[PDB]
């Protein structure tokens, strides 16, 4: 039955038991039900008032840190005799929560979230001799799913007539700005066990619908005589975070952004066919006090 | 105006701050909230739940295999069967569990624990079992005489097939810490240990080699504080596919 | 008590006699979209006993190497009796399922089955950074095995897979083991051709052990849809 | 402190100690 | 008995005394306890209204003073030929409150403390010609004690999952954070009578509960072409201080930071043996008045 | 009326008449531990009478040229009688202390004695960074001898020892001192082979001197646990 | 918005400054408050304890030798024993106490003192001794008929083998500076001397010379301003092993 | 002037004027 | 066991208690010293200082 739980439990004492048709601490595993075998039932208790609050654990406090998603080094200079395969001032990202493994095994552990992220965009600069480091202005555009991104730093895309811009400077402290809940659905599916179109080639496990968007990022400033090598770090940190349907831990490492394939390392920890380190029995002791 | 002067911590970006920033979409409706059936508000709910143990993460035991043990007929009495390391931050039987994942993500903790076994004999398949605790100090207790002198309970393989073995909270501080130092007086919870109470006894028809599942909860006296990220995962590269989203 | 149950859906009934006390997934029970949830605006159908009854699927052989057996649901009964004809011919679904799986063996048998209902169970391949493709996912009726049920086939656990809504069936304990689904999506309602809600999964954690003449064990399965809708009336494809 | 205009342009909200351990530790009906 | 004092007590006028079988000159040492002979006893006084205030030595205030903590110089540049042992533009630091001696002394006045510690980092620069002074962005993010601190500048610890991150600038003001009473015990325990593991092997006196945590401080820049000496201050301000059962204030210079050992100077004062620099006889007076 | 004193506790009493007025450390008596304060949830042993009671240490010889002795607390007595048994059967450990210093002379006799107790006395090694060994700390029932006492063994100093709950033996006032200690520590129960929480430090501030006949003067320390609780049961280590 | 401007101290760090700052850890609960034993609020409340004064800060006092004044059977009267220069700020008996320690934090101070003494020698040994205070002003004093002119005790030795010296609060000013001059007349408290006021008399077993332990503790009416760091405590270099907490 | 959400965060507390010198001075027990 | 400590001063006398400390209602003046009806226990006298 829901509760309201701000302090883990109480212990209550408990004195020599002895009775037949009650036995407490056998159990049904095979119901699916985790024992509810109190330590009351299973040794001697004493009174203890327990005060050891439980908000560090909470599923706002547990989420709701900012963390890296994107980086993104460019070259900032003169791009004429650059290839075109190139961010040429400028480049484009398809915003998601997988590519840096921290956050993506924290969000794996629910299958469905509904959350508000803020955005946190840390632009850092270094020469490409030393003269000094420049005050740019970056311009941030959010481009939906799907729509039309800029090709050029000055095309005539960001000029931005309903896409929403963030203008931010090198010295400034980093822009911060947060982006709704924004899914169709009324979660996110961090899991999408299906295909995403009516044909059967479809890309699996992909749902378009908790893709957030694109963020164009480019700098407003035209090229000075020399280089410079332009780093910008986005940070999302989820916050009025709901979460449903909790998962197994991801064991072994990420292969990919979009899938959720496997491989293992080649030795235990963390190997397909040993998730634990080895030990030499099952009577060894590993750390046993001499 | 209003006369003002900035502190220190002016204009930095810490990534727990707790503030208000400005809406990208002004004017914007989110879709409509519907009951989704098992949401979780915080994370001991989850850390709650009974999961395996690999006990059996020895070599020649690949896969599934180490998740159980293997108990067979002795031709001794007093055996031992199987011991468990209870140190939840070093990569033992518990690092895997529900319990052990998220606990991981916190250095310090706090609560009674329970180990339940589950046996997987035949019907046919009697046997007495008794699962020891044994509070910290000394070696694990290697003979039945020596490890029945902590907290134990004594199973009998019967109509029901199950056991809790409650871990007590028995610390001289509120919190154990997820140190580096197993052996450390701040972190080192006990030994788990298993023998023949009686031995395993199966006719002739039953499998003369019987098993054993062993799971772990927390109890609802746990807690965890003080949060770190996880040792469990990592990358010394981006991923694949990762550059495709900025193509 | 709680080992005998009779499961009585449309005119499909299920007596056991060797059951565990059955699980309701997340302590919820299936019910028909309200309409303060509710999105579509046309009626649905809502055919009941026509599609609210169990449904066997083939049974599978229980031998010495078995890795274990996933069914993706509602794939698994979308060609099947008069719920895989409101499949095919409406756009939309909602419903719940009963799940009922049966194994027995004799008293000198040992084993284990964890049986797993997991939502949203979106697979991976292994040592391979390519998807798994329409055919590895979309099996049907027969289902597919676990390749590395000791990851779950999507680099997870097996050992932490007791968050999700399961029962076990130790052979020395029960025979059958009951999961009740309710409905699981973002979305109150969903296309069943290209996204599967639930999967079942059996997994062989203790393997089939006896000394005793060798007989096949087979696992069953039967699924019961439960408060089906269909919205989006339309030809069939 | 929230000078927006928007609900979902606030801080986070750390005040949800509502728990139900049951829907997954006893979902058994029994 | 336990009151409220705010200012110094006040004088109460006295007059001649002669009574035999009162003599409150009199004491016992012997018994542990401090005289009670008060000034009104000994001498005739007057009535003094003492309006002294007594808020400057309350513990609150006596230890509420930011102190250096930290202090570590390293040289960011380029770090491919430099030698392994060196801080290739990071650096990380075990907290701690034992290698800075004036805050040393004054927290080693008590036995147990149980207090909040603001911590302010203070990021200096200096050009290692002269072209200019850049306005680096510094990440400073702590991790707790034991756990994985980052190898590298670049590697993929630093993207702080869980581990709070503080990204600030050299031209900002300097950072500051309060890190919360962290001890799994009641109070922090300043001596530690011990052996912090159970084997015999253990370290003395340190108790690994005490440990805050670790200070991992890099620079999220890249290099420019020129190299730079990064300089961080971090300086620690107790707040909400508790403090039980005070010691004798160390008098012998400290010699390491892991334990108490002593050697004393050569000669007084603070030397082994003579703590109090000598005069020539116990009746002679040092600044006698001529 | 504070020169006598009779410490009935268990089955030990000690007389004394010529002492003076003893010491409870800080104000504070001993008690068990209560429940708003409890950590350890199990049923602590109390065993009172057989560990509440004087432990007689061996006795030292107060001579021309001492420089001090110590014992450590509880490690002095981890090895005497019930409590040493309870000690090296449990995990946990929580009492008080009552301290007990007996030293006499003749009237023609003179010598100061500061018997202090001192909390979590870290000590310091002399001319070397290297902490000191387990050995040179956990001496046992024979104590051992300050090296430095002028500066306590730590760096500090002896004059300001005062601050730390203490009486002295003047020899020609008193033949005895009391301190009464309460539980001193951080955490509410500790491992008892690790960690002491106080230290009896007995320090010759004016040394021993007459001009009659030579005797041997002794100073013996009865020591009293008070209030014990033990956790954790186990074998002996 | 706010129309705001920046004032001068605006972006500083003092290192006294009273403000609240980021959490670097949000919801975390910290560990239940336990009564530990002797807690101390007011630095004033260690300041009021006696401790030893080095009087015997001579050379041929190795160690201990310096905490204890010997005296002796005279064969003259008047005889001065020993005295005690009163600079708390100066490098004299009274800097290594508790009074003497805490107060070298401050700069400015104020209130009573007191000097205990204890005698130790025999039972036996008899005596009489005069503990003169002298405001200042002049020399020090050297013969007694001069220094029991100021404020004095005298003191038989018998069943209680203690006085006090109660120094009074004598100044022009309500405070009292620990500045270097020790001859200035905002900083000089005076002279403590002891003279013997009849004899030290024992017999033939008693031990012929006698010892004194002084102890110095603050009144209530003791009160001390304006912090500064102690010039007791200093280094040169940094510490052993304090490079190995960057290893 | 607290705005953040932990109790810890706040400014130092500088208002307890309670003493015991008698735990230290007169710990004698008559 | 059992003890009181002693100090020779102004009370040149104390008592040791010797208690009941047996399993049996009464003891036997039986002539076996060594039996388990008979036997008191012992009384031993040491030097503190």
């Amino acid at each position: 039955i829901e509760s309201i739980i701000k302090t883990a439990t109480d212990t209550v004492k408990s004195e020599i038991n002895a009775e037949l048709g009650v036995v407490p601490s056998l159990n049904a595993v095979e119901t699916g039900a985790t024992s509810n075998t109190e330590p009351e039932e299973a040794i001697q208790t004493r009174t203890v008032i327990n005060q050891h609050g439980v908000s560090e654990t909470l599923v706002e406090n547990f989420l709701s840190r900012a963390a890296l998603v994107s980086k993104r080094s460019f070259e900032y200079k003169d791009h004429t005799s650059s290839a075109a395969q190139t961010d040429k001032n400028f480049f484009k990202w398809t915003i998601n929560t997988r590519s840096f493994v921290q956050l993506r095994r924290k969000l794996e552990l629910f299958t469905y979230l509904r959350f508000d992220a803020e955005i946190t965009i840390l632009t850092t600069v270094a020469v490409n001799t030393y003269m000094g480091l420049p005050n740019l202005t970056l311009q941030a555009m959010f481009v939906p799913t799907g729509a039309l991104t800029p090709e050029k730093q000055d095309s005539f895309h960001w000029q931005s007539g309903s896409n929403a811009s963030v203008f931010f400077k090198i010295s400034d402290p980093p822009a911060r700005m947060t982006i709704p809940f924004m899914c169709i659905n009324s979660a996110y599916s961090v899991f999408y066990d299906g295909f995403a179109g009516f044909e059967k080639s479809g890309l699996y496990g992909i749902n378009p619908a908790d893709t957030i968007g694109n963020l164009c990022v480019r700098i407003v400033n035209e090229h000075q005589p020399v280089g410079f090598t332009v780093t910008v770090r986005v940070y999302m940190k989820p916050k009025h975070i709901k979460a449903w349907a909790p998962r197994p831990p991801r064991t072994l490492p990420y292969m990919s952004i979009a899938n959720a394939n496997y491989k293992g390392k080649k030795r235990a920890p963390n190997a397909l066919n040993a998730i634990i380190g080895n030990r030499d029995s099952v009577k060894t002791m590993p750390h046993n006090i001499v | 105006g209003v006369p003002t002067y900035l502190l220190p911590g002016s204009g930095q970006f810490l990534t727990t701050d707790d503030h208000s920033s400005a809406p990208v979409l002004p004017c914007f409706n989110p879709t409509p909230e519907m009951h989704i059936p098992g949401q979780v508000r915080n994370m001991l709910e989850v850390v709650q739940v009974e999961s395996m143990m690999e006990i059996n993460n020895t070599e020649s035991a690949v896969g599934m295999e180490r998740l159980k043990v293997d108990i067979s007929a002795l031709t001794d009495v007093d055996q031992l069967l199987f011991n468990i390391p209870l140190d939840i931050q070093l990569d033992g039987p518990l690092r895997n569990t529900l319990v052990g994942n998220i606990s991981r993500y916190y250095t310090h903790w706090s609560g009674s624990l329970e180990m339940t076994f589950m046996f997987c004999g035949s019907f046919m398949a009697t046997g007495k079992l008794i699962l020891c605790y044994t509070p910290p100090g000394g070696s694990c207790p290697t003979t039945r005489e020596t490890a029945m002198l902590g907290t134990h309970i004594v199973w009998d393989f019967g109509l029901q097939s199950s056991v809790t073995l409650i871990i007590p909270w028995i610390s001289g501080s509120h919190y154990r810490m997820f140190n580096n130092d197993a052996k450390s007086t701040n972190a080192n919870v006990g030994y788990v240990t298993c023998f023949m109470q009686t031995n395993l006894i199966v006719p002739s028809e039953s499998s003369d080699t019987c098993s054993l599942i062993g799971f772990i909860a927390a109890k609802d006296d746990f807690s965890l504080r003080l949060m770190r990220d996880s040792p469990d995962i990592g990358q010394i590269d981006h991923l694949h596919a990762a550059e495709a989203a900025y193509q | 008590s709680d080992r005998v149950l009779q499961l009585k859906l449309g005119n499909s009934a299920i007596v056991t006699q060797e059951a565990a006390n059955y699980c309701c997934a997340y302590g919820e029970w299936p019910n028909y979209l309200p309409d303060h949830e509710a999105v579509a605006i046309d009626k649905p159908t809502q055919p009941e006993t026509a599609t609210d009854r169990f449904y066997t699927l083939k049974s599978v052989k229980w031998e010495a190497g078995s890795t274990g057996w996933w069914w993706k649901l509602p794939d698994a009964l979308n060609n099947i009796g008069m719920f895989g004809q409101n499949v095919q011919h409406h756009y939309l679904y909602r419903s719940g399922f009963l799940i009922h799986v049966q194994c027995n063996a004799t008293r000198f048998h040992q084993g284990a089955l964890l049986v797993v209902a997991i939502p949203e169970h979106q697979r991976g391949a292994h040592n391979t950074n390519t998807s798994p493709g329409f055919d590895d996912i979309m099996k049907g009726e027969e289902g597919g095995t676990f390749n590395h049920p000791y990851v779950l086939d999507d680099g997870t656990s097996l050992a932490c897979a007791t968050i999700f809504p399961h029962q076990w069936i130790n052979l020395r304990t029960n025979n059958s083991a009951t999961i009740v689904l309710p409905w699981m999506n973002a979305a109150p309602m969903d296309f069943p051709l290209r996204h599967n809600q639930w999967t079942l999964a059996i997994i062989p954690v203790v393997p089939l052990g006896t000394r005793t003449m060798s007989s096949m064990v087979p696992i069953t399965v039967s699924i019961a849809p439960m408060c089906c809708e269909f919205n989006g009336l339309r030809h069939a494809i | 402190i929230n000078f927006y205009k928007d609900s979902y342009a606030a801080s986070a909200s750390k005040q949800d100690f509502s728990q139900d351990p049951s829907k997954f530790t006893e979902p058994v009906v029994e």
